[PDB]
């Protein structure tokens, strides 16, 4: 972080760090704090630990009257997938969202297995829109939010009363949910660029009815509405 | 008790003691058996599968509580001299009861 | 303690190193030595070992270990509807799986370590066991769309033929691998 | 809930218990399923045997009314009463009513079977073949839909225990482990500040 | 402290006590009296007392109380079950197991000790109670064995007549048990 402020405010560097292992940087910070005979916290990691992590993460950000920027992507592995853990519990106290791996996606061949209902980027909102990416960015992103998480809750519901039971909108749901996991989410290797991604999204929302985008207008229905997913 | 069909065999029911309707189409079909089910004292009551696929989806919203009118889907009369799929019915209600489909 | 990987000690030995391999005593239970439980295993070295694969037992090896583990995911897909319903009341399509999925273990996975010639597999051996499989699955798999029933695959002498591949000794076996190979192809498209 | 040793040990016999409970409902399952199967076997030989007297009630009926005018077999089933010939008897299955049709087969309360139609008497008797063989078939599948509907709820409940109460109680028994293992770590804290007490005021002052 | 049994001192005494009545709170919210949790308490004198059981109270009196602890112990064992399905889905002979250590437990296990007469109860008459449940529950399964419908078992006037032979004074108590015990012949052999 100290190369990346250097190199950011003084020489004007969009600078991205990745901190590939967080988890390892507590374990030895609790070895360290255990070492001084100090008073234990939650799982015996030192009480200061929210302090020690919002050191390091805070130093991202802009500042104005300067080009540059520093933009941090911590990663940490949950200990037995629990979130309540005091390492990822404290790094979501400081940091501005989280993006969450799935372990049923990636046990299904997803790559990469994120699951977009538990994650979320705070700073979203400020950062899209017209002038910056696109203007229906946040309508479309907002779509395919509330669209997967009806596929997934339809889903849910399937296991308990059969499939037969069920509308032909929940049908259609169940459709998008399966064809989003399959070709939005899943990517391999793929470096997609943001129109593409927009693409994929307004194709996989053609599967709906214009009808049901109630979060997106009428006017980007218009301009982007109706593209087919066959296309590669 | 009651056989719902075509009128030329809601003869034979009533032929050998039991009381038949002559049905024409499967509208008329849901006619009668909201018209036969309102009422009770009646055992059985069967409709065959040329005008009504699922007798119990058309009064289910009676009988969920009182079901004690059994009902039964029965074959044409043009299909019942030449035959209809036993095995493709066994995997029908395989489906509608264990819902797998998957059997030999 | 009692087999609790949550102890502390294995998730940090599973933090480091790049394989594991999962002992089981159900497997052991039931005679299959080595008793390694292949769902709850998992090494990461396979995408490094890759080019030395191609370079040295076959270009194709990654792809077929690709395909064994596929078929293998594909019988652990099965075993709940098997335990409902007997293997009898499955497709033929299912029941193929199955079948293959049991010669995959019985005669590929199991190893006698006290056999004279058993307790030792080369890479070579090895890849051609799977090769013999997988040509005997794509067959059956063509069998059956052809409409021929299960039974009748089942019964074929291939069987006996891969199911002793793992006894045959290191400098015997290409002749048996090609002689089988041979074999796999003619039984098939001489059934009806 | 109140982390304590005694209640840790309460959440795993409740953790036994539902892993238990789950292995006692596959085992009806099982159960459940096989009785379903042969059940499965006897609708379709029922159905098969409602075919045939379909077909030889029918062609009995075609025939008579061709050879006789309808209207006379017409007068001959109206001198006949729409009785109830059939009874309903709730017959028990896995803890389940079931009405079983009982037919009387009430041959003496038909009034006046006789009529002058050649082949109608015969119609009557296929006819009243057709109406057993129709008893038969609904006895027969009101058991295997009400033996579906088991399998079902215990599918379902099977399905509860393995999803939404075990994983519950496993979190449960975490945390008041993770508590009680935190309780111990400050009294290690307490008894090594006692210790240090002890040893400054013996070294200093003794 | 807070009701944890796994605090030292009632470990500690655990260790060393012959005897060990444990109390349970869900018990006693109930008003369940003397709240002695059954499963929890033991005692090691048992065997050695039996010879003055034989010789002071009755002949038989370890067999009734041996039956007794078997009763509970099934019910206890069937309790896991009932738990998962509901007493309804129960077969009748385990319902009627259920239903007879229901029984025990408010007829037998339970004493006021605020009750004018409830109070004290002597070797005797808790053998008589003892008695006369036992016979009950053996009627019952005979009954039960041939058809006869648990419903109406626990309908019959005997069971309010155990269930009040607590609050019977100990000089009357012997004509109340030769009573009910006449009453309980009578009441299963009008029972087809």
């Amino acid at each position: 972080l100290t190369v990346a402020e250097y190199l950011a405010f003084e020489h004007d560097y969009h600078v991205l760090v990745i901190l590939t292992d967080m988890t390892n940087y507590c374990e030895a910070l609790r070895e360290i704090g255990a070492a001084r005979e100090e008073i234990p916290g939650r799982r015996g990691y030192p009480g200061y630990m929210y302090t020690d992590l919002a050191t390091i993460y805070e130093r991202a950000g802009v500042v104005e009257g300067k080009k540059g920027s520093v933009t941090q992507i911590p990663i940490l592995s949950m200990p037995d997938d629990d979130r309540t853990h005091p390492i990822p519990d404290l790094t979501g106290y400081i940091t501005e969202g989280q993006i969450q791996l799935s372990r049923e996606l990636h046990r299904k061949g997803i790559y990469p297995p994120i699951d977009p209902l538990p994650s979320l980027s705070r700073l979203m909102n400020n950062g899209v829109g017209k002038g910056k990416t696109r203007e229906d960015h946040k309508q479309v992103s907002d779509q395919l939010y509330s669209a997967y998480a009806n596929g997934v809750d339809i889903r849910k519901l399937v296991a308990i009363i059969g499939e037969d039971a069920l509308t032909e909108n929940d049908r259609r749901y169940l459709q998008f949910a399966d064809a989003f996991e399959r070709f939005f989410i899943n990517q391999g290797q793929q470096n997609r660029s943001i129109e593409e991604s927009l693409q994929i999204a307004w194709a996989l929302l053609s599967m709906l009815p214009q009808g049901e985008l109630k979060r997106i207008s009428k006017d980007h229905i218009g301009k982007y509405y109706g593209q087919k997913l066959e296309e590669i | 008790m009651a056989v719902i069909a075509d009128p030329e065999t809601a003869q034979g029911f009533r032929l050998a003691g039991l009381e038949g309707y002559g049905a024409s189409s499967a509208e008329e079909a849901q006619s009668l058996l909201e018209t036969l089910v309102e009422r009770g004292g009646y055992a059985l009551v069967a409709v065959d599968e040329a005008l009504l696929p699922d007798p119990e989806r058309a009064v289910e919203r009676l009988m969920r509580g009182r079901d004690l009118p059994v009902l039964l889907p029965i074959a044409g009369l043009k299909e019942a001299f030449q035959g209809h799929d036993v095995e493709g019915y066994m995997r029908e209600l395989v489906r509608k009861t264990i819902g797998f489909d998957i059997k030999l | 303690p009692g087999g609790d990987m949550s102890e502390p000690v294995t998730q940090s030995t599973l933090r480091i190193v790049g394989a594991f391999w999962r002992l089981d005593a159900s497997l052991a239970f039931r005679r299959h030595f080595p008793a390694i439980n292949w769902n709850g295993s998992y090494s990461l070295f396979t995408s490094a070992l890759d080019p030395w694969y191609r370079e040295n037992v076959a270009e194709d090896y990654p792809e077929l270990r690709d395909a064994i583990s596929e078929l293998l995911q594909r019988e652990a897909g099965l075993q709940e509807i098997v335990q409902l319903v007997g293997p009898d009341a499955l497709q033929d399509a299912e029941r193929l799986v199955i079948e293959v999925g049991r010669i995959i273990r019985e005669d590929f996975l199991q190893q006698n370590a006290y056999h004279e010639v058993d307790a030792y597999c080369s890479m070579k051996k090895a890849y051609g066991i799977m090769k013999m499989i997988l040509a005997f699955y794509k067959e059956a798999e063509a069998a059956i769309k052809r409409g021929v029933s299960i039974d009748e695959i089942l019964q074929l002498p291939v069987l006996e033929r891969i199911g002793r591949a793992r006894y045959v000794s290191e400098e015997e076996f290409p002749a048996y691998f090609e002689e089988a190979m041979k074999e796999i192809q003619g039984a098939f498209k001489a059934l009806a | 809930v109140s982390p304590t040793r005694m209640n840790l040990l309460q959440r795993r016999g409740q953790l036994r218990l539902a892993q238990k409970g789950v292995d006692l409902l596959k085992k009806k399952r099982d159960a459940l399923v096989a009785e379903f199967f042969g059940l499965v076997r006897e609708a379709m030989e029922a159905r098969k045997a409602l075919d045939q007297a379909a077909k030889e009630a029918y062609a009995a009926l075609l025939l008579a009314q061709a050879f006789d005018g309808p209207e006379v077999v017409a007068g001959a089933a109206l001198g006949v009463p729409p009785l109830e010939g059939v009874e309903a008897e709730v017959e028990n299955v896995w803890g389940s009513k079931v009405p079983r049709l009982k037919a009387t087969f009430p041959d003496g309360a038909l009034l006046s079977p006789v009529g002058t139609p050649a082949y109608t008497l015969e119609a009557s008797r296929a006819f009243r073949r057709y109406a057993e063989a129709l008893i038969r078939v609904a006895n027969t599948e009101t058991r295997l839909k009400k033996i579906g509907e088991e399998i079902k709820k215990t599918t379902r409940r099977v399905n509860a225990l393995e999803q939404v109460v075990i994983p519950g109680i496993r979190a449960q028994i975490r945390f008041i482990q993770q508590v009680l293992e935190q309780r111990e770590r400050e009294d290690t804290f307490r008894l090594k500040r006692i210790k240090g007490k002890i040893e400054a005021r013996e070294a200093e002052e003794e």
